């Protein structure tokens, strides 16, 4: 009969071993420039917020002050 | 000064950007425009009941019916 060894038709295809570790492109200085930008954003909306507020405070103080009598 | 900054930067962002924000922090008050808005909002809220005063023989002004003028507006305010 034949051999039934195992090695088959040879080089079982390609295998990688080499190191890969790639791919993050988002990163310069630009990662600073959104993040310090939502900053920007979050002191424009608060501040519009923290006026309103002062605005009904002093409606609030008149409430009181036309009731004191 | 620029190497100086560039290495103290490599080295320690952490401490180069504590003093940016440290000085900046206390420059921009003095410059920036809005500051004196601030104050006026600030000494515009009352605490304590406004109180009238002997109004014959005075100089007109801050008249009694609260709608007439004369006295300080904060409309300024009102729209903003």
């Amino acid at each position: 009969k034949v051999k039934q060894d195992m090695p088959p038709v040879g080089g079982y295809g390609p295998i990688d071993y080499k190191r890969n570790l790639p791919r993050r492109g988002l990163s310069g200085y630009s990662m600073f420039a959104v993040g310090i930008g939502a900053l920007l954003f979050g002191y424009w909306s608060m501040m519009r917020w923290n006026r309103e507020r002062r605005r009904l405070q002093i409606e609030d103080f008149e409430a009181r002050i036309a009731l004191m009598p | 000064v620029a190497a100086f900054l560039k290495n103290v930067w490599a080295k320690e962002p952490v401490l180069v950007a504590s003093f940016a924000i440290a000085g900046l922090a206390v420059i921009l008050p003095t410059l920036s425009p809005y500051t004196k808005y601030s104050l006026m909002i600030n000494r515009a809220t009352p605490y304590n009941y406004p109180v009238p005063l002997r109004d014959d023989g005075n100089m007109p002004d801050v008249p009694s019916h609260p709608q007439d003028p004369q006295g300080p507006s904060l409309e300024w305010l009102k729209r903003l």
